[PDB]
Order: C-alpha cells, then structure tokens, then sequence
C-alpha cells in the first residue's frame, strides 16, 4: 500500500510524506486549468 | 555518462555554468585516482570529503559577501 | 563428540568470515579482531 513518487530536481533531505494521493501523470492542460479547487470531491472514471 | 548528466540537473537548479562552472567536476577524479591506488580505501577518502563538505559551505560563509551597499544597478550590471 | 563433533566446529566457524570481510574493507587485523572476541565475549557478555 505505499506509493513511491519519482521527482526529477532537489535534494534527498527535502523527501517527506504527503497527506494526498499523488499521480505521475497529469492533465493534457490544453485549454483549461482547474487546478487548485476547494472543497472538491475525487471520483474515478473506468469508462472511457 | 555520469558527468554529462550533470548539466541537465545543473541548468534546472542553477541554469548557468555549462560554459564554466561545469568544469569542476572534471579535476575532481584527477587527484582522486593517486590516493586509492596505494593505502587509503575510498571510504575514509569520501568520508574525508564529506566531513570537508559538511564545513565547506561554512568555510564559504565566512567569505561570503552579500549583494547590500551598492550604487545604483552596478550589482545588476556586474552580474550581467 | 561422534563424527558430528569436528563437523559443527567447521560450521560454528564458517561464520567467521563475516566479521573477518567487514575487517577488511575497514583496514583491521583479522587476528586482532578474532583474539579479542574470545576474550570478549567471557567478558564483554553479548551486548557489547
């Protein structure tokens, strides 16, 4: 159940656990950015 | 190959030194190589490193000079 | 005693070699080492 991230640049010492689920991929970010969105609810899509 | 991946992760901290700084990971192996190939193993040799590089950005504070005091944008200017 | 006797002597001391490895990549005396965990452990009594 633990989840390693891989992040390109920075330091060994700058590694601490994150309180949210973290993704390697992201948004095509073509023309929109919703980006930081409070009070928002995380659901998953298996249809395409 | 090691070396060479040194400018991408430089450029993105830094993004500058590829024309000069860039050169002092070269003479570092220089020296290096004439300590492991008598006595010494490389631990105590990279121990001894680490110790020194533990200081050594303390030993750089000490002549360390920070950008305060200037006329005009001559800093600016001389960093250009 | 039996036959089993002088076999788990060898195997008592295969392990040996572990602290002896670690000696030498530390630049430290076999012997020196070895001499002295006879002594220690009738004295220096396991966790030391």
């Amino acid at each position: 159940d633990i989840r390693l991230v891989k992040k390109v640049g920075g330091t060994i010492d700058d590694t601490e656990m994150i309180d949210g689920v973290v993704l390697t991929q992201t948004a095509i970010k073509s023309a929109g950015g919703p980006t930081r969105k409070e009070k928002a609810k995380i659901g998953l899509i298996q249809f395409q | 190959k090691i070396l060479v991946e040194l400018a991408q992760q430089q450029d993105r901290e830094i993004g500058d030194g590829t024309t000069s700084v860039v050169i002092i990971a070269s003479e570092l192996l220089k020296r290096a190589n004439e300590l492991v190939k008598n006595k010494i193993h490389p631990t105590t040799i990279i121990t001894g490193f680490r110790v020194a590089l533990r200081e050594a950005i303390r030993f750089i504070n000490e002549v360390l000079s920070t950008s305060v005091d200037t006329l005009g944008k001559e800093t600016l200017i001389n960093i250009a | 005693e039996g036959v089993q006797a002088f076999i788990w002597q060898e195997f008592a001391s295969a392990l040996e070699v572990i602290p002896t490895t670690l000696a030498e990549n530390a630049g430290l005396n076999s012997i020196k080492v070895v001499t002295e965990l006879r002594s220690k452990h009738e004295n220096g009594e396991l966790n030391d």
